[PDB]
């Protein structure tokens, strides 16, 4: 070049770029690459107005600066203007982002760093970890100087012994008084624990209702709303028997059980269909050990290779599969306790701010079916809707927790051969299972996956993929998928091999994971499927909700017919 | 077949796909002769009607050599009890003659003394079948094979909450997720010796598929070689 001593020493980028000015071709030769030189020149351009002094240029080289829009920002900053930690950009929690990973990768988003997908005027932003704010703009300092481009309680036993006086719910609906005439009548209707109080419109729980703290709200007399509050997290596997006392040695497969069921509702308040759950009219009323898929636990010679290869008709008599007046599809998966009531999820009904195209005339039900086409009178029954009630722990700004709801049908309560509820007794035999290690199964049909993720190059299967996710310790759920787990939030899974489609997530919401017990003959349910991170995405743990916290409000639902 | 890779065309000829009423393999099959198929006797509790589609290489579609064969009668062990975990073996005499061709060649019995002195004394063993590609992953669309090593008796005993009888032996990995799984119901697991694969056994039960600390509970073929022959000549 200009100096002959330059060519005497072999090419080292320092001597051309720091000592003097390096052009495109000289920096290309010294760097032995074109894309690297282009990226270096872009980071160089980041300090076009900030090249002086040199530490400012070094700050541009490391980055951490986004003035103006910030879509080209590729730095390392977590702090927002408010100061809240940003949600993991790779993850999609705690809400549904309309900027999905398959539409706008233009942000170059990274889990630990802020980016700007929409090129916001204020700068790169992020969704807040906490549900207080929908999204917080990432306040990023300017290169070279310490200035920013844009200016900077748990409830005991789910309300059994709670004394909070909060009134506003998460969505915004005000609560009705617990002392109202309808609420006073419901006080006699629902057996309350003697050592609990209920006053005004506070989220109470006098009956041991493990739904968390919920308040009677306006509209339907008895409609329930949840005050916006945080809740703790617990673990179960760490305890051995305790007062359980069932056996001395260990045995996991090969157990038979026969017994009765203890109810939690007044028989006058629930009528027929109360003390018969957890069984099947065909398979379990005769109390006979049934075919291949349930044989996995009961067969002594078989614990890992059974593989019936099919899920014949009626294997899930207590699962619901919705239609809308839209082209035939399931909005939110659901399970059946009885023909009259369907336990749908609350996410689909009330996501948009306008709150429309989710109405009663749209939704239709069919239950206990291998495929969504075939139907007969004695298999299940269909009826119109009158009013749908939503969960006041959900909105477009909230964290989507406790996504469960119901639907008020017309024709009265009835059962069938392919219709039977599932029982939910206490933790005694659950501990027996935990210290005995028994296996279970989950059901569904596989359309909620289609609603939350899209399939390309392969049609959506109309048949449930009958593959099981066993019970795994809670931390495995916590680190496999990164959606926060509430107190009403269940977890399960297996030691996975990534890269393939979710094994039991092929299914719908509300898919009961039912699991055999040695003292009841009624296979136990532990989780109701909800919005899943690894479910709605590829090959990770599907989410459930704690059924132990979803088992007390059903009593008063049938009486509105008789009111 | 947790993990693993596809059987190359002809690599697993005795391996058969026991097609049930819906013609999807409810069990792993093993060609034995021109008229015989091998499966674990647990497969007898999972059947409405069933056939043997020998030569199948892909459950997605027919891709050559698929001949449908119908089981004449099952030779179930009379001492076969699920609780014993033992005699989980069902010889399937066929109505349709097995046509020895590409991907059709059985595995026959070696010397009982030599088999005991050599087969169960090997290092690793090869398992094949349209099995679950992972511990719970989807069933292998292609005919996928896998190799698993032998496990010491005491290791299997401590690794099992149940009995590890004089025959049953563990084979797999302590924590690595690779073994037979759902799809290898009676799925033929073999062992190479001078390119002649020898069926050293088939998983019966176990906690999960290649779980942590767990192994496939295989059946000692050398234990019942005399019974295997006597059931070859039975029915
Ligand atoms: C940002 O947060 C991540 C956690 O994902 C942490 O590892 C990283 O050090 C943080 N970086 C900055 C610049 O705050
Ligand atoms: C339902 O949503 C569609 C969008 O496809 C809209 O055009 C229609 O008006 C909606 N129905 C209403 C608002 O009643």
């Amino acid at each position: 070049a200009n100096t002959f001593l330059e060519e005497v020493r072999k090419g080292n980028l320092e001597r051309e770029c720091v000592e003097e000015t390096c052009s495109y071709e000289e920096a290309f030769e010294a760097l032995e690459s074109s894309t690297a030189t282009d990226v270096f020149w872009a980071k160089y351009t980041a300090c076009e107005t900030a090249r002086t002094p040199r530490d400012k240029l070094a700050a541009c080289l490391e980055g951490n600066c986004a003035e103006g829009l910030g879509t080209n920002y590729r730095g390392h900053v977590n702090i927002t203007r408010s100061g809240i930690e940003c949600q993991l950009w790779r993850s999609r929690y705690p809400h549904k982002p309309e900027i999905n990973s398959t539409t706008h990768p233009g942000a170059d988003l990274q889990e630990n760093f802020c980016r700007n997908p929409d090129s916001s005027t204020t700068g790169p932003w992020c969704y807040t970890t906490d549900p207080t704010v929908r999204r917080q703009e990432c306040s990023i300092p300017v290169c070279g100087q310490d200035q920013v481009t844009v200016a900077m309680q748990c409830v005991p036993d789910r309300g059994q012994q709670y004394q909070g006086r909060l009134a506003v719910t998460t969505h915004g609906l005000p609560c009705l008084a617990w002392a109202s005439a309808q609420a006073k009548a419901l006080s006699k209707h629902q057996d309350f624990n003697s050592a609990v109080q209920l006053v005004e419109n506070f989220c109470r729980n006098p009956d041991g209702d493990e739904e968390g703290v919920w308040c009677y709200v306006a509209g339907k007399p008895g409609d329930f709303g949840y005050c916006d509050l945080n809740y703790c997290e617990e673990a179960v596997e760490e305890e051995t028997g305790d007062g359980l006392d069932e056996d001395s040695d260990r045995a996991i497969e090969g157990r038979t059980a026969t017994s009765e069921y203890q109810t939690f509702f007044n028989p006058r308040t629930f009528g027929s269909g109360e003390a018969d759950c957890g069984l099947r009219p065909l398979f379990e009323k005769k109390s006979l050990e049934d075919k291949t898929e349930r044989e996995l636990l009961e067969s002594y010679i078989d614990g890992r290779i059974v593989e019936g290869s099919d899920a014949e008709i009626g294997m899930s008599p207590w699962q619901v599969m919705l239609f809308r007046k839209s082209p035939q599809e399931l909005l939110c998966g659901a399970s059946l306790i009885s023909d009259r009531w369907v336990l749908t999820a609350a996410h689909c009904l009330l996501y948009p701010p306008w709150d429309k195209n989710f109405t009663e005339n749209d939704l239709l039900v069919r239950i206990g079916k291998h495929s969504r086409t075939r139907y007969e009178r004695n298999i299940e029954k269909i009826s119109m809707l009158e009013k749908i009630y939503i969960h006041p722990r959900y909105n477009w700004r909230e964290n989507l927790d406790r996504d469960i709801a119901l639907m008020k049908l017309k024709k009265p309560v009835a059962f069938s051969d392919y219709i039977h509820p599932v029982c939910l007794p206490d933790r005694e035999t659950a501990a027996s299972l935990l210290q005995a290690g028994y296996k279970g199964r989950v059901t569904g049909w596989g359309n909620l996956k289609e609603t939350w993720t899209a399939n390309v190059g392969k049609g959506q299967p109309s048949v449930l993929q009958v593959v099981n996710l066993p019970i795994v310790e809670r931390p495995v759920c916590k680190d496999s998928t990164r959606i926060r787990i509430t107190d009403n939030m269940f977890c399960a899974g297996y030691k996975p091999d990534e890269g393939k489609r979710g094994d039991a997530c092929e299914g719908d919401a509300g898919g009961p994971f039912v699991m055999k017990s040695p003292f009841n003959n009624r296979w136990y349910q532990m989780g109701i499927v909800s919005w899943g991170e690894g479910c709605d995405r590829d090959g990770k743990y599907g989410f459930y909700t704690h059924v132990f916290r979803l088992k007390k409000w059903i009593q008063k639902v049938i009486d509105q017919f008789g009111e | 077949i947790v993990g693993g890779q596809e059987c190359k065309d002809g690599e697993c000829p005795w391996q058969a796909l026991l097609i049930n009423e819906e013609n999807e393999g409810f069990c792993g099959g093993t060609i034995l002769s021109e008229f015989y198929i091998l499966t674990a006797a647990h497969c007898l509790y999972q059947a409405k009607r069933f056939k043997v589609r020998v030569g199948d290489r892909n459950t997605e579609q027919e891709e050559g050599g698929e001949a449908v064969h119908e089981v004449e009668v099952v030779i179930k062990h009379n001492r076969f009890t699920k609780e014993t975990y033992d005699f989980d073996i069902a010889v399937l005499r066929l109505k349709t003659p097995i046509t020895f061709r590409m991907n059709v060649a059985p595995a026959c019995l070696p010397e009982r003394d030599w088999a005991e002195s050599t087969l169960m004394t090997q290092k690793t063993g090869i398992v094949s079948g349209f099995g679950r590609t992972h511990e719970k992953g989807r069933q292998s669309t292609r005919l996928k094979m896998l190799e698993v090593p032998y496990v010491d008796r005491n290791s299997c005993k401590l690794s099992s909450s149940f009995i590890i009888t004089q025959n049953m032996f563990c084979a797999g990995y302590d924590t690595k997720q690779e073994d037979a799984c759902q799809g290898d119901a009676g799925g033929p697991h073999v062992t190479r010796f001078k390119d002649t694969y020898f069926v050293t056994g088939i998983v019966s039960w176990g906690e999960g598929c290649a779980r942590k600390g767990k192994y496939g509970i295989y059946t000692k073929v050398t234990a019942f070689l005399k019974w295997i022959d006597r059931s070859m000549k039975t029915r």
